[PDB]
RNA sequence: CUUUUGAUGUUAGGGUAUUGGCCUAACAUGGCUAUGACGGGUAACGGGGAAUUAGAGUUCGAUUCCGGAGAGGGAGCCUGA
RNA sequence: UCUGGUGCCAGCAGCCGCGGUAAUUCCAGCUCCAAUAGCGUAUAUUAAAAUUGUUGCAGUUAAAACGCUCGUAGUUGAAUUUCAAAGAAUCAUUCUUUUUAAAAUCCGAUUUUGUUACUUUGAGUA
RNA sequence: AAAAUUUUUUGUUCUUAUUUUGGCUUAGUUACGAUUAAUAGGAGUAGCUUGGGGACAUUCGUAUUCAGAUGUCAGAGGUGAAAUUCUUAGAUUUUCUGGAGACGAACAACUGCGAAAGCAUUUGUCUAAAAUACUUCCAUUAAUCAAGAACGAAAGUUAAGGGAGUGAAGACGAUCAGAUACCGUCGUAAUCUUAACCAUAAACUAUGCCGACUAGGUGUUGGAUGAAAGUGCUUCCUUCAGUACCUUAUGAGAAAUCAAAGUCUUUGGGUUCU
């Protein structure tokens, strides 16, 4: 782990055939189209693969099209203006100040918002050495909770 | 890893910590110190001359017993004072009340040597004459 | 984290083989690892060595002869002039007859012998007895 | 020896730790009474999956792998 | 610039009175110049006219509340058990 | 920052005998700008000798080439 | 840290055997620094070299040759390539 | 382990030590050892010192892991893009000869096809 | 659209067309155009998943002590032995009713959680953290870190509260040659709460952090897979993550001893401090 001490190795892991399995029958293009669809409902990238695991009947979305999941997304312009793990950072790093402001004594609440600013300013870096984010993107701690 | 950075670029930490870690030697520091050029009676010479001002005796360490001859100079060359060791059996007769003498180290140069405690310097000639040619008795006779 | 695999490679080998255990395995395999073991096979101090094939780095399985005294990596790659090998393989070697210290050279990889041979220069890599 | 492992023996490892990884999970035709539907279901499904013509439940998530709607019966599907 | 390293508030004081004092002096006057919510009309414009009168700059509502600041924690704690009740 | 004149650092390695390993170095060289080229802080320049035009200036830019940082100017490594 | 009294640049002149804040006037706010600036110390002139060392290294070089500086301490000047 | 004198005195001894009435160590006689026209002593410096450690030290108890975590500079960073093949001259080995994608300069022939670090060979040098 | 030459309309001012250079709109054609998915890392989804992890509020227990009652009579405490002390104005002892402050026995372990310091009565509300499962998403985003930052037992300092028990200081009674001590009777600060400081401990596993490899057995805490005795729950098997112990090392040490303190004159995986 990163903070921790944790050691876990739990993950998944991909089958060797590379190519789509025999049984399916879906065309890419309405594999696409209910990305898309699934998407204008409000879900993220992540969840989109999971819904299409379950419900639909599709292993992975890049054995049967070319593409990832992110790059249909982009490719009509879908796609959000800050990434999705960077946003959960953030929504989570704006509850435990709200939490905190409310509480003054609760100190391990200090401890972990001080670890996972540290993780935000890590990522953003990385995001805004691609360019992914513009280069005056600054995280403000006290303008964050407007952000949707 | 051993403690020791090893890359290929990793050269001036290595630099810097040898020359703060060089400090700890005592032979470095005793022969690197500014203020040796000051607490050093000879002032870094090997010998020196000076004026006999006083006879004295001085005891031995304790499992030992004697009264070891020794002087009190004050040096030309700066005005200090110091002790000095006559060796030789009746040699201290051999010396008068202010006579010109040349002292040099006792061998261990910054330390007391054996029996002796707080000696560090021993005579070597009086009068312009050798204490050893002199004491041989045979050579040499005080310069009157 | 890894930093390297050469080195991990080489150690492997010498604990397995200071046990008698026939055959070992490597686990993460690059061309590097490759030529180095191509080489020690050419001088005749292992047997034949298999290829596993993921869809990730492969895996590497190789026979063993009971004939290494010694294979490890010099970490830092220092670069060697033609004229200082005397130097390094009079530190590093056992013996004046025997063994041999490897360097990438401009021409692929070769020991010091070969090196000479060809009037070149390189880094080191590693050695073994 | 190394090269040609017993497949009991590596069938009982972890999926990691196994000369070529293997996932332990498979995709399944499922045919529950009085409903003439065949549905793909996942083994260790995260999501409540419904019969398309009425709705009714076919599995329940778990720590592990998925649970069957009792008198459900299933069929994996062969590639 | 900054104008004073520690004093900040009670410069105004000079030399006079002895440093704790003018120390207790400062903590208590940083609480009674300050700004405090009207949680009636959401703004924070709320500042004390008097020794317990307090008075919102925008919707001129008035509310009693303490001596250096607008609540105080005894009359907190009461009110909090009444309305768990 | 002045008029028709920048500034430029140069990196470089040197080496150390005793311990077989390297540094890093830097030297800084003013030079003059002429308004036929458009610079900023970041870019890559080639510059030549010339008489001297000042106290501290003897080369001025004859090229330019566009490149993106992300931190301060002084904190990039490049060797060319 | 440097910059009032030239510190870093621009324009126009003066001066020199020539370039140059080398100097004068106007104008802009620059220049260096933990990869150690600005200071303190040296019983410090630099180098070709010397002593001891298996290989690494450690220590010395006022003094045959080359370069620099001075003629009790400072500052001015004539003749002259 | 020879002969006289002194007797914790006088003295010697770089270090361990010797000397209090039978001293192989002080003062002398004799005899031996070492280097030798040379041989002692003082101060500085090198090896000895893997006791300053890049090559090449040590850190539970001998000297030595910051009370603990975050963090900038610095140092260090997974695997992948042309792999081969077929001859000859050689006591199995060394040295080499042919080229199997593509595009731009001779009506299927010649040569060109990112930069550095790094290594090879030259120039110039009292 | 913008230009070099051909002739050109009569010694300098005098007329027209040529090819070629680069931008421009306009529709088609091309094998047209994106390396894995690390027993690296971050995020995600699931389980009536686990925990004495943190904060605020709230609830219960005997004991001790104060006060009011209650019945009876001569001692009670305390020590090696005694004294100081309390007591017919009723001590000590028993029974009941109220209030106060701290504490949370037994269960409780070579067991659990936390970066360390630390964390143990019930219930609620916030708040994070693992571990396991996964054919989910991203694609190198990482390791260690001078300067700098957060937290940091007990004691101690400032202010307001609280103040039963214990009790540095202090006062007594004993032992002793002396006893400013060990023993005993009182007892002030402190110990507890709220708001601020201080930055230290044998703050110890006297063993820095990340990665690889090397040996058998017995347990135990939390998941998951596969099989049997069941009134979809236990026992067994396999596997991942914590955590101990035993035996033995052609392994190591000066030894004690060590599963790392091993893979070191056969000496180099990365890195900070001394
Ligand atoms: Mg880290
Ligand atoms: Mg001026
Ligand atoms: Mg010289
Ligand atoms: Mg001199
Ligand atoms: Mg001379
Ligand atoms: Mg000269
Ligand atoms: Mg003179
Ligand atoms: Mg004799
Ligand atoms: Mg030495
Ligand atoms: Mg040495
Ligand atoms: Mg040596
Ligand atoms: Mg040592
Ligand atoms: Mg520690
Ligand atoms: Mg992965
Ligand atoms: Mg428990
Ligand atoms: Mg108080
Ligand atoms: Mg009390
Ligand atoms: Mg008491
Ligand atoms: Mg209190
Ligand atoms: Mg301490
Ligand atoms: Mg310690
Ligand atoms: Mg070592
Ligand atoms: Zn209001």
């Amino acid at each position: 782990r990163m903070y921790g001490k944790g050691k876990g190795i739990s993950s998944s892991t991909l089958p060797y055939k590379r190519k789509q399995p025999s049984w399916l029958k879906q065309k890419p293009s309405e594999i696409e189209d209910a990305i898309i669809k699934l998407a204008k409902k409000g879900q993220t990238p992540s969840q989109i693969g999971a819904t299409l695991r379950d419900n639909y009947g599709i292993p992975q979305v890049k054995s049967v099209t070319g593409n990832k999941i992110l790059r249909i997304l982009r490719a009509q312009g879908i796609a959000t203006t800050i990434p999705e793990d960077l946003y959960f950072l953030i929504k989570k790093a704006v509850s435990m100040r709200k939490h905190l402001e409310k509480n003054k004594k609760d100190k391990d609440c200090k401890f972990r918002l001080i670890l996972t600013e540290s993780k935000i300013h890590r990522i953003s870096r990385y995001y805004k050495r691609k360019k992914l984010l513009p280069s005056n993107w600054k995280y403000q701690s006290s303008t964050a909770s407007a952000l949707i | 890893g051993s403690g020791k950075p090893s890359g290929l670029r990793a050269a001036r930490k290595l630099r810097i910590r040898r020359r703060t870690q060089r400090w700890a030697d005592k032979s470095y520091k005793k022969s690197h110190l500014g203020t040796r050029w000051k607490s050093n009676p000879f002032r870094g010479s090997s010998h020196a001359k000076g004026i006999v001002v006083e006879k004295v005796a001085i005891e031995a360490k304790q499992p030992n017993s004697a009264y070891r001859k020794c002087v009190r100079v004050q040096l030309i060359k700066n005005g200090k004072k110091i002790t000095a060791f006559v060796p030789g059996d009746g040699c201290l007769n051999f010396i008068d009340e202010n006579d010109e003498v040349l002292v040099s180290g006792f061998g261990r140069s910054g330390h007391s040597v054996g029996d002796l405690p707080g000696v560090k310097f021993k005579v070597v000639k009086v009068a312009r004459v050798s204490l050893l040619a002199l004491f041989k008795e045979k050579k040499e006779k005080p310069r009157s | 984290v890894r930093m390297s695999v050469l080195a991990d490679c080489l150690k492997t080998i010498n604990n397995a083989e200071k046990r008698g255990r026939r055959q070992v395995l490597i686990r993460p395999s690059s061309k590097v690892v490759i030529k180095f073991l191509q080489y020690m096979q050419k001088k005749g101090y292992i047997g034949s060595f298999e290829i596993v094939d993921d869809h990730r780095s492969g895996k590497i399985v190789v026979n063993l002869l009971g004939r290494i005294n010694k294979c490890a990596v010099i970490s830092p790659r220092y670069d060697v002039k033609l004229d200082e090998i005397e130097k390094i393989i009079t530190s590093i070697l056992p013996s004046r007859l025997f063994g041999h210290l490897i360097l990438t050279t401009p021409y692929g990889i070769m020991d010091h012998e070969e090196a000479r041979r060809k009037h070149t220069g390189g880094k080191v890599l590693g050695f073994f007895f | 020896d190394l090269l040609n492992p017993d497949p009991v023996e590596e069938s009982k490892k972890h999926k990691l730790k196994r000369l070529i990884p293997t996932p332990n999970s498979y995709f399944m035709d499922v045919k529950c009474p009085g409903c003439l539907q065949i549905t793909t279901l996942f083994s260790h499904a995260q999501n409540v999956v419904l019969c398309g013509s009425c709705n009714i439940m076919l599995c329940q998530p778990t720590g592990g792998k998925c649970k069957l709607t009792e008198g459900c019966s299933f069929r994996k599907k062969i590639e | 610039s900054r104008r004073t390293k520690k004093v900040g508030l009670t410069g105004k004081y000079g030399t006079r009175y002895g440093s704790s004092l003018r120390k207790q002096i400062k903590k208590i006057e940083l609480m009674q110049h300050a700004k405090y919510l009207c949680t009636f009309c959401g703004k924070t414009a709320t500042k004390r006219t008097c020794v317990g009168i307090w008075k919102c700059k925008k919707c001129k509502r008035k509310v009693c509340g303490g001596a250096w600041s607008l609540t105080t924690p005894a009359a907190v704690a009461a009110k909090s058990t009444i309305i768990r009740l | 920052k002045m008029k028709r004149t920048i500034i430029i650092r140069r990196n470089y390695l040197h080496y150390v005998k005793k311990y077989n390993r390297f540094e890093k170095r830097h030297k800084n060289i003013p030079c003059h700008c002429s308004p036929c080229f458009d610079v900023k802080e970041g870019d890559i320049v080639t510059v030549g000798q010339c008489r001297p035009l000042s106290k501290t200036v003897r080369f001025n830019v004859l090229h330019v080439e566009k490149h993106q940082i992300f931190g301060s100017a002084r904190k990039q490594f490049v060797l060319f």
